[PDB]
């Protein structure tokens, strides 16, 4: 599925990313964008072996379980074909766990470069 | 689809736009102004956020499903949701 | 602002042909480009979302690549009905901002 901007906020919201860990609202759509264009399925496999999945772009060296990628850590307990629904609940839950401080969205390089210190409450207005 | 719909579809005038969403995009609703063979360009964004540059002169309102746009400018105008998957435009007024 | 560069600025040919229109961002937007078509009379409708993502509807003669930068979209059998402008949109960055256009004409 491909999720709207304030369909995606509304329900990111209702998750509770809104504040979490001092991370506005904003600051969780803005990074989805880039990194999935807002579509539940988008996969991108890395030169390094693993793959990136969902919404969110998950992590199968680290954070998901996919089977093909070896030193699995799978930290989120978590096969990365369960990140690829069309509710986020699976993705927003992996996502609270790797953020766990005020550094954590640097967990998403384009939110580091591209959303970080900009107005990011742009990307709820209207909403 | 959230199908917007303008009205009117023309007006003739010398030196009050409406457009209904099918379904309630709460603010989500922007104006665009295009003159012939130009590419449209963004006057209102957030149902009445104008943008730099644009006069004073353009306001903009309403929430839910009724907008309004309120006025060199004879152009089309556009409405555009873009809150939700996929991105319309309500068909013009002239 | 981004400010998106569209060429060419119109084209005309024929029943069958593959034609292909560019669009070149100021700055890197990774996918976040759209295309519109806008047929004569009409406003602009989304064909293709996030550089490559095929609107239900549109015909697959249609197709679009590029991330970062630059930004292809292809018409690989051109029909009548394709006769419009189109043009493409960066929408990462506020302001979303749009190409030039390119009028597309079929002899």
């Amino acid at each position: 599925k491909v999720f709207g901007r304030c369909e995606l906020a509304a329900a990111m919201k209702r998750h509770g990313l809104d504040n979490y860990r001092g991370y506005s609202l904003g600051n969780w759509v803005c990074a989805a964008k880039f990194e999935s264009n807002f579509n539940t399925q988008a996969t991108n496999r890395n030169t390094d072996g693993s793959t990136d999945y969902g919404i969110l772009q998950i992590n199968s060296r680290w954070w998901c379980n996919d089977g093909r990628t070896p030193g699995s850590r799978n930290l989120c307990n978590i096969p990365c074909s369960a990140l690829l629904s069309s509710d986020i609940t699976a993705s927003v839950n992996c996502a609270k766990k790797i953020v766990s401080d005020g550094n954590g969205m640097n967990a998403w390089v384009a939110w580091r470069n591209r959303c970080k210190g900009t107005d990011v409450q742009a990307w709820i207005r209207g909403c | 689809d959230i199908q917007m719909t303008q009205s009117p579809s023309s007006l003739s005038a010398s030196v009050t736009i409406t457009c209904r969403a099918s379904q309630d995009i709460a603010a989500a609703l922007n104006w665009y102004q295009q003159k012939p063979g130009k590419a449209p360009k963004l006057l209102i964004y957030a149902s009445s956020y104008l943008q730099s540059g644009v006069p004073s002169r353009f306001s903009g309102s309403g929430s839910g499903t009724d907008f309004t746009l309120t006025i060199e400018d004879f152009a089309t105008y556009y409405c555009q949701q873009d809150g939700y998957y996929p991105a319309t435009f309500g068909q013009g007024t002239k």
